[PDB]
């Protein structure tokens, strides 16, 4: 849940939250967990909860960076994620080549590219390989 | 508040780029109030989206670029 | 141009002085020596690469060769990206039986 101008977490009592900024500028709060339910979930593949809330930042300065960055499946891609050049630097980040595959269709900043049918390759299928590489003047190769 | 911003900054080479997430998760593009443009260091500010609703429920993006020399 | 495996043995000595992967593999081609592209990869990183040259005209180095690959890969985790088979399952290496040996 997101506080409201300074606040500090004093402590927890209960669910009904409570919130402090010293003294002053103060919540009674209901809920919202994040994570907990997470790492659990996600430990056990689970995302309902996420999805279900349809809880959907990564970014906030980032804020995919808790794990997210450090990827833990692109399920979580899934949850959210945005433009072309977003999804790109996912389709790296996660490595998300599905997302890749259009990524690079609506890629075209070559370098971009230009180590990525390899690292396609390496990843897998040359029959596709073969064709990202043809555009690619790697003629020879 | 349901207007919920959040933000943080991202410096993105050179620049200083302030994200900035005002989700206004209002009740409507609740009125918004001010803010004031300055010279800053080797940077001034520079950048404001212009308008000032806080769009109900909705949440936005709003982006300051920075003028980092 | 008019050919010659005694200029390409000194050559060979030679590519291995050059100090960029690709020509160096022509020769030990042009050679006719599997074995000498092979090794020649086992320095430059070559790995994937080396994989299909070891497939297409069977040292059989495939099977050894994909090992180290896949380990590499699987230094970099991921059970996809580990990737495993030789004989059977996801190859099938010498019961698919085609042509190479």
């Amino acid at each position: 849940r997101t506080l409201d101008l300074p606040i500090y977490v004093t402590r927890v009592k209960g669910n009904n939250v409570y919130c402090l900024d010293r003294e002053c500028r103060p919540r009674v709060l209901t809920i919202d967990p994040t994570e907990f339910k997470f790492k659990l979930a996600l430990i056990n593949r689970k995302y309902d909860e996420v999805l279900h809330m349809v809880r959907n930042a990564k970014l906030v300065g980032q804020s995919i960076i808790a794990y997210l960055q450090k990827k833990g499946y692109p399920e979580v891609a899934l949850h959210f994620v945005k433009d072309e050049k977003t999804r790109f630097s996912l389709a790296l980040e996660c490595g998300n080549i599905e997302i890749a595959l259009e990524a690079a269709k609506a890629l075209d900043d070559k370098n971009c590219w230009e180590k990525l049918g390899e690292v396609a390759l390496l990843q897998g299928n040359h029959q596709i390989v073969e064709m990202c590489y043809q555009r690619t003047k790697n003629f020879d190769k | 508040d349901p207007v919920y911003a959040e933000a943080y900054v991202h410096v993105n080479q050179y620049d200083i780029v302030l994200d900035v997430l005002v989700v206004n998760q209002t009740s409507d593009t609740l009125q918004n109030c001010t803010l004031e443009l300055a010279t800053l260091g080797d940077l001034k500010l520079v950048e404001k989206p212009s308008p000032l609703t806080l769009a109900p429920h909705d949440f936005a993006n709003i982006k300051a670029n920075v003028k980092v020399a | 141009a008019s050919g010659n495996a005694s200029m390409v043995n000194k050559l060979a000595e030679g590519a291995e002085r050059d100090g960029k992967n690709n020509v160096a593999f022509m020769s030990y081609f042009l050679q006719g020596k599997l074995d000498a592209c092979l090794e020649l990869l086992i320095r430059t990183g070559r790995l994937p690469e080396a994989a299909f040259l070891a497939r297409t005209y069977l040292p059989s180095q495939v099977s050894r060769v994909v090992k180290l690959w896949r380990e590499n890969l699987s230094k970099v985790n991921q059970k996809a990206a580990e990737s495993l088979a030789d004989p059977t399952e996801y190859e099938n290496l010498f019961p698919g039986l085609k042509e190479a040996f």
